[PDB]
C-alpha cells in the first residue's frame, strides 16, 4: 500500500570485513 | 562493531597475532601468551 | 669574513596557522579510514615567528626543542640550504644540507663557520673554512608576489633525522596540505640549535624578496580521514 | 560405534552425542578449502656482514665507553656464534636462541664491553645495582639478547693491566642507551674543589687490576649485547632462507618477510605510492602486501568457508538426510 | 557496597596495594602481579 511503501522507505564493504571474521546474518 | 574491534587488543601478551608468537618464542614459553590471548577473546565473545 | 655595525634591531614577526603540517606518521596504507593517533605535531592555529629577506639581513641562530616547521614563500630560489648543530664549532658533530645546482649534498661532521655565516648564479660555494673526517656523507636528486611555497617538516628521534617535505604553487593561506616523508638519516647526534641559508650575488638591480617561517612541534592527539585512495583530506 | 566422518547423519549424531536424531534441521560443521602449496619470499640480498671482528676483537672498550656498532643490510648467520668458548651464557629476551635464523628484522645493534665476573647478572632488565645505573642502563621493553664469556686467558696479566675503568659516582640514573663521558669532579660538600683532589673530591673512575689469581667470581667477563627492533620497514637484514616461485589465485601458504599466513593471491589496484610497504583494513589486519623481488601490489584473500546443516526426520522413519549450504551459490560449491 | 569491598582482595598477588609491589619487586614478576590486579577488578565491574 502506499503507507506501507512510505514506511519501507522511512527506514533503512563493512560486511564482507565481518565475515572475513565469522559473523553472518540469517534471513527470516 | 565493538566485537570485531576487540581483537586488536593485546591482553598482556607480547602481540595482537598468534602466527608471529607461534615464529618467535620456543613451545615451552608461547603457551602463556596464547592463553591470555584466547581467555581474553572468550571473554569479550561471552560478553556480546 | 668581516664585521659590521650597521644593523637595525627589530623583533620577528608573529603571525599564526591555521591547518598546516599534517603528515603520515605510519608507513601503511589506509583507505577511506577514519583514525586516531598520538605523536609530536604542530597545534592548530599557533602562533609562528615570520622573518622577511629582501641590506637587511636576518639569518638568527633559533632552539630545536622537539622538531621544527619551516616554511617559506619565495621567488627565484634564494633560500638554499640548512645547518643544524649544537655548539657549531669544531668541538662537536654538524649536520650540513646545501642543494646543489642539480643536486643535494648531507653531510653530518665538525666545520668552522664565522659569526654570520653566508653563501657567495652561482660560481663561489665558501661555506666552511675548514672540514675534518665526516662519517655520514650523502648526495641525491634536488629536492626541487611570491610564485612558490615549500614546507618542510624536521624531527630527529629513536636515533634518526627524519625529513618531511612538499611543495605547493599558489601571510599563510588556507587549505589542507599532507607532507609526504622523503628522507630518513641514521645520524644519532646531540642536536640543539639550528640557522638558514640564502643566496646572495651582487649586481636596476631587483632582489627577489622572501619570506620564511618558523614553527614548533609538540605531543599531540590527532584524528586523521583517508578517503577512497591513500590521501589525507582532513 | 559411530563414526563422525562418514556421512552427515553420523555427523549429526557425533555432534547431538546420541544414537537417535529426532525430526529437525540441525547445524552441523564449517567447511574450509585446503591448501596445496608452500611458497616463501626473502629478499635478494647474498652478502654477508660483519661479525667476526665484533667477537674476535684484539681490544674491547671500558664500560664507561661501550663500543657500539651498527648492522644493516646483510644475511645474518647465527651458526657461528656456537663455538666462541667451551662454556658461555647466551640468554634472548623477547626471541627465543634457536629460531632467530628464519626471522627478518630492521636494524640490529651491538654494544660490546667488558664486565667484572660477578656483574654478570645485572646487564638485564629492570635491575639496579652499580654498573646498571651509573654504566649501562637498559629499558623495560627489551628485544634481544645477551652473550657473556671468559676472559682470564686474554685480558689478565702478572705485569699489570690497568686500561679498565668504571664509574662509581653521579648525580641521577642514567637514561637507557644513554653514554656519558664527562671527567668533571664530585662535590658531596659544599664547597668548590676549584678541580683538586680532598675530602668530598672523589675522582670518579676506578680500576680493576685484574691478576690471574683471584677466584672464579672476579675474573673479567667479555659482555655483547644484540638489539633489535621488529617493527614494518623495508627489512634490511635477515637470515638465510631459499626463496621460491610465487602463483596465483589459489590458496597457498605464504611467508612474506615473515609474515605467515593463508590464502589466495590476487593482482592488486589499490593506490600504493613510494613509501607505502603494506596495508590494513577496517579490522586492523593485512590486505595488501608487496612482493620484495618486483615491486608489486598483491591483494590477500582468504579462500572459501561457510556453514553446513543437515535436515532430516526421524531416525526412526528414515535415514535419508539433506544438505544445505548456507550463503554460497552452489554454481560455486 | 560489594563493588567497594572487592578493592582489598589479592587475586592471587602479593598484595593488594600496589605501591607496595611496585617497591618490593622486580619489574618482570611486578607486570604479573598487575595483570592480576587489573583481570579481576575488570570483571568485578563487568560482573557490577
Amino acid at each position: 500500500s502506499f503507507i506501507e511503501d512510505l514506511l519501507f522507505n522511512k527506514v533503512t564493504d563493512l560486511i564482507c570485513a565481518q565475515k572475513f571474521k565469522g559473523l553472518t546474518v540469517l534471513p527470516p | 562493531n565493538t566485537l570485531v574491534k576487540q581483537l586488536s587488543s593485546k591482553f598482556g601478551a607480547i602481540s595482537s597475532v598468534l602466527n608471529d608468537i607461534f615464529s618467535r618464542l620456543d613451545p615451552p614459553e608461547a603457551e602463556v601468551q596464547i592463553d591470555r590471548l584466547i581467555t581474553g577473546r572468550l571473554q569479550s565473545l561471552q560478553t556480546y | 669574513c668581516v664585521n659590521l655595525t650597521t644593523r637595525t634591531q627589530l623583533p620577528p614577526a608573529y603571525t599564526n596557522s591555521f591547518t598546516r603540517g599534517v603528515y603520515y606518521p605510519d608507513k601503511v596504507f589506509r583507505s577511506s579510514v577514519l583514525h586516531s593517533t598520538q605523536d609530536l605535531f604542530l597545534p592548530f592555529f599557533s602562533n609562528v615567528t615570520w622573518f622577511h629577506v629582501i641590506k637587511r639581513f636576518d639569518n638568527p641562530v633559533l632552539p630545536f626543542n622537539d622538531g621544527v616547521y619551516f616554511a617559506s614563500i619565495e621567488k627565484s630560489n634564494i633560500i638554499r640550504g640548512w645547518i643544524f648543530g649544537t655548539t657549531l664549532d669544531s668541538k662537536t658533530q654538524s649536520l650540513l644540507i646545501v642543494n646543489n645546482a642539480t643536486n643535494v649534498v648531507i653531510k653530518v661532521c665538525e666545520f668552522q663557520f664565522c659569526n654570520d655565516p653566508f653563501l657567495d648564479m652561482e660560481s663561489e660555494f665558501r661555506v666552511y673554512s675548514s672540514a675534518n673526517n665526516c662519517t655520514f656523507e650523502y648526495v641525491s636528486q634536488p629536492f626541487l608576489n611570491f610564485k612558490n611555497l615549500r614546507e618542510f617538516v624536521f624531527k630527529n628521534i629513536d636515533g634518526y633525522f627524519k625529513i618531511y617535505s612538499k611543495h605547493t604553487p599558489i601571510d599563510l593561506p588556507q587549505g589542507f596540505s599532507a607532507l609526504e616523508p622523503l628522507v630518513d638519516l641514521p645520524i644519532g647526534i646531540n642536536i640543539t640549535r639550528f640557522q638558514t641559508l640564502l643566496a646572495l650575488h651582487r649586481s636596476g638591480w631587483t632582489a627577489g624578496a622572501a619570506a620564511y617561517y618558523v614553527g614548533y612541534l609538540q605531543p599531540r592527539t590527532f584524528l586523521l580521514k583517508y578517503n577512497e585512495n591513500g590521501t589525507i583530506t582532513d | 560405534a559411530v563414526d563422525c566422518a562418514l556421512d552427515p547423519l553420523s555427523e549429526t549424531k557425533c555432534t547431538l552425542k546420541s544414537f537417535t536424531v529426532e525430526k529437525g534441521i540441525y547445524q552441523t560443521s564449517n567447511f574450509r578449502v585446503q591448501p596445496t602449496e608452500s611458497i616463501v619470499r626473502f629478499p635478494n640480498i647474498t652478502n654477508l656482514c660483519p661479525f667476526d671482528e665484533v667477537f674476535n676483537a684484539t681490544r674491547f672498550a671500558s664500560v664507561y665507553a661501550w663500543n657500539r656498532k651498527r648492522i644493516s643490510n646483510c644475511v645474518a648467520d647465527y651458526s657461528v656464534l656456537y663455538n666462541l668458548a667451551p662454556f658461555f651464557t647466551f640468554k634472548c629476551y623477547g626471541v627465543s636462541p634457536t629460531k632467530l635464523n628464519d626471522l627478518c628484522f630492521t636494524n640490529v645493534y651491538a654494544d660490546s664491553f667488558v664486565i667484572r665476573g660477578d656483574e654478570v647478572r645485572q646487564i638485564a632488565p629492570g635491575q639496579t645495582g652499580n654498573i646498571a645505573d651509573y654504566n649501562y642502563k637498559l629499558p623495560d621493553d627489551f628485544t634481544g639478547c645477551v652473550i657473556a664469556w671468559n676472559s682470564n686467558k686474554l685480558d689478565s696479566k702478572v705485569s699489570g693491566n690497568y686500561n679498565y675503568l668504571y664509574r662509581l659516582f653521579r648525580k641521577s640514573n642514567l637514561k637507557p642507551f644513554e653514554r656519558d663521558i664527562s671527567t668533571e669532579i664530585y662535590q658531596a660538600g659544599n664547597k668548590p674543589c676549584n678541580g683538586v683532589a680532598g675530602f668530598n673530591c672523589y675522582f670518579p673512575l676506578r680500576s680493576y687490576s685484574f691478576r690471574p689469581t683471584y677466584g672464579v667470581g672476579h675474573q673479567p667477563y667479555r659482555v655483547v649485547v644484540l638489539s633489535f627492533e621488529l617493527l614494518h620497514a623495508p627489512a634490511t637484514v635477515c637470515g638465510p632462507k631459499k626463496s621460491t616461485n610465487l602463483v596465483k589465485n589459489k590458496c597457498v601458504n605464504f611467508n612474506f618477510n615473515g609474515l605467515k599466513g593463508t590464502g589466495v593471491l590476487t593482482e592488486s589496484n589499490k593506490k600504493f605510492l613510494p613509501f607505502q610497504q603494506f596495508g590494513r583494513d577496517i579490522a586492523d589486519t593485512t590486505d595488501a602486501v608487496r612482493d620484495p623481488q618486483t615491486l608489486e601490489i598483491l591483494d590477500i584473500t582468504p579462500c572459501s568457508f561457510g556453514g553446513v546443516s543437515v535436515i532430516t526426520p526421524g531416525t526412526n522413519t528414515s535415514n535419508q538426510v539433506a544438505v544445505l549450504y548456507q550463503g554460497v551459490n552452489c554454481t560455486e560449491v
